[PDB]
């Protein structure tokens, strides 16, 4: 009888809808699709972004980010792949991972939880690779769970916490920078040629602390290049950003005459141009919603430290360009800050940055997404976003803090037989 | 990072979603034994 | 606002003309999963997308448990081989489950 | 009641499609000309199941 | 040591090529749809032996 | 007299460049025979060159 | 494989090697304290 060995190249629809929801400052998966080696991928996403109804009207916009990444299966399975592909049919099946038994767990991966509490390993591990290479601070430790059921709630139902927009206290120098370095000398002598060699060792250490925490950064400084296969990192295909706006509604009865309520609704588009898929893998699409980091109790540095010295106030170029970094506390920038929490800044940074001012009359007032109290804990706890800081800004609904409805217009050019060829023997 | 850094805001109103699929049609997908409306 | 227009039609014998209406929604369900994410362990036939294998195999029989969270394993139906690479389902977040408005299929 | 819009589970193959078909052979032999005629009978059956009810 | 220039005896087929392949049948019957699926498994094996090591 | 020329090549990471040589002869043997002259009795499959059989 | 498949035979006679190094000069390499011939 007739045996088919090849196919022709045709476009495939693969379009679907998007009823999404999430929290603020957490990275959640929006869409996912498998691809084959040799394909071409295209996507237009058109939708609307809404926030929960506000308590008093629109005051500050929020910014929204959409990302698309490509993750090969060889980056996840490694050597179990390759052997799988070389053996062809009759190869051993690929492994899975375990999840907690609920419906809303494994929702940060953009799927409903199966009744068996098992999902493909490449879905979970492909999310960890994106977070560890692009979204955590380079000086933080990596995250390695091996099983989605080892996470807690708010990590399984919603994504992982991300970082605030850069600021004086949300973007400090890494907690490993050295404020001094010693050189061993004799009792009544010093080698001045070895002193010259001690400055060259410190220069390489300071570069590896401010710019070059990752291997791909070290190679780039020499003038070289690394492919994402050499580093085993995902490939960023597209990125979009916008601000979300809306309007107000006026109350008209006896009690609410003079009261307003804000309604955020924004139309957006995420477009990915044609992309050649070199190996089997997955495409991820993710979203992130954030606010500018405004706090009600922040003060200017020169107004908070006690007595002004020449180094603070003069702005002398010979002094700012030759001094080590300065270590300060949370008490120097916040009214109720803790004096035992320290971080390091650059000298003269108070003449390069200006903070926002919030009047004392705004303290503890509903609506108005601010940070009411100075953040507590170690450095990593302060830099990451706490979505409980925005609970008093919205009204309680079932759809969390933001929701979206989107149509994904995907198109892939594959080499597959038609449905007719698959069901007919001859 | 690599290659995107684009933008996506549009003006107007968020019209309701119309049709679950369809941007460009390929070949037939479903065979029931005749026409079905 | 709509319009239904019928051009001129020659009636050859005695009879009746009927006019009928039908209103429908797209079939979106809150508990639908992708086939490759729901079946357990991926084999070469599932994942490779090989043309020599999809074009020469018989149709595959699956259950409602393979596409739904609370589906029944004793309900079977047949699909074409490789149909999971030709079709994409809609995704509804778990936060939408059992919420008024929003015409979905809850179970 | 009418039918849903076509889908993976709302538009399956008819519940009468055959997943196999046998041919009678001998104990230690097979007629290869009759095998060719068995494929032509199956082709007509599959057409009457997918397109021609 | 390296390889000779290609020749009738210096370039033979790999020593793992199969000269036959069996399919399990019944005593007095054969599934002709499963026979079609047995040829597609052999095609992938022969490609991985001649071109795709 | 020979020449081996390598055009300009951008080195992306630290490494080594190797250069190697290999010298060979065509594989001629003194005792090789044609296949049809060495196998014993010629059958239809050996000699006819029929396209439907090969 | 990748990108070469070139050829290299030239006609003539194999002249003896003349000078161990030198195709294109850069900066100085050796410092003895003066000129040395």
């Amino acid at each position: 009888s007739n045996v088919q060995t090849g196919a022709e190249r045709m476009p495939h629809d693969l379009s679907h809808l998007g009823f999404l929801a999430g929290q603020i400052g957490r990275l959640i998966t929006i869409s996912t699709t498998p691809v084959i080696a040799g394909d071409s991928f295209e996507m237009d996403a058109v939708g609307a972004l809404r926030l929960s109804p506000l308590r008093r009207g629109l005051a500050i916009d929020s910014t929204v980010d959409i990302f698309t990444f490509y993750v090969p299966h060889r980056h996840v399975y490694g050597e179990q792949w390759i052997k799988f592909m070389k053996d062809g049919v009759n190869a051993a099946p690929l492994p899975t991972v375990n999840t907690t038994g609920y419906i809303d767990h494994a929702a940060f991966l953009g799927t409903i939880n199966p009744d068996t509490n098992k999902i493909p390993k490449h879905l979970f591990q492909g999310y960890l690779n994106i977070y560890n290479n692009y979204f955590k601070a380079p000086w933080m430790p990596d995250r390695t769970e091996a099983n989605p059921n080892q996470l807690n709630e708010d990590d399984a139902r919603y994504g992982f916490r991300c970082c605030h927009l850069k600021n004086i206290w949300t973007a400090p120098l890494p907690p490993e920078t050295e404020l001094s370095r010693q050189m061993t000398t004799s009792t009544t002598s010093i080698d001045i040629m070895g002193l010259q060699a001690a400055y060259a060792n410190l220069h390489t250490d300071q570069e590896r602390d401010y710019f070059m925490q990752r291997y791909r950064d070290v190679i780039s400084s020499f003038g070289g290049k690394t492919s994402y296969d050499a580093d085993n990192r995902p490939l960023l295909v597209m990125r979009s950003n916008f601000w979300a706006s809306g309007y107000d509604v006026d109350g008209t009865d006896q009690t609410s005459l003079g009261q307003f309520s804000g309604r955020v609704q924004q139309t957006y588009k995420h477009s990915v141009p044609r992309f050649f898929v070199p190996e089997h893998g997955t495409m991820f699409t993710l979203a992130l919603v954030r606010f500018p980091p405004t706090a009600t109790k922040e003060i200017q540095y020169l107004n908070a430290k006690g007595a002004l010295t020449y180094t603070d106030i003069a702005g002398d170029p010979a002094l700012y360009g030759n001094l080590p970094p300065r270590e300060i506390s949370m008490k120097d920038v916040f009214r109720s800050g803790d004096a035992s929490k320290k971080f390091k800044i650059a000298e003269g940074q108070w003449y390069r940055y200006a903070p926002s001012y919030v009047s004392p009359a705004y303290h503890l007032l509903e609506g108005f997404p601010f940070i009411q109290e100075p953040p507590s804990g170690d450095l990593q706890e302060r830099v990451l976003i706490r979505h409980h800081d925005y609970d008093q800004c919205f009204q309680s609904v079932q759809l969390l803090q933001w929701n979206s409805q989107v149509k994904f217009n995907v198109t892939v050019y594959r080499n597959l037989p038609t449905t007719r060829d698959s069901i007919m023997t001859s | 990072s690599k290659g995107k850094k684009r933008s996506g805001a549009r003006p107007g109103r968020p019209q309701p979603l119309r049709g679950t699929k369809g941007k460009r049609k390929g070949a037939r997908l479903w065979y029931v034994g005749g026409q079905q409306f």
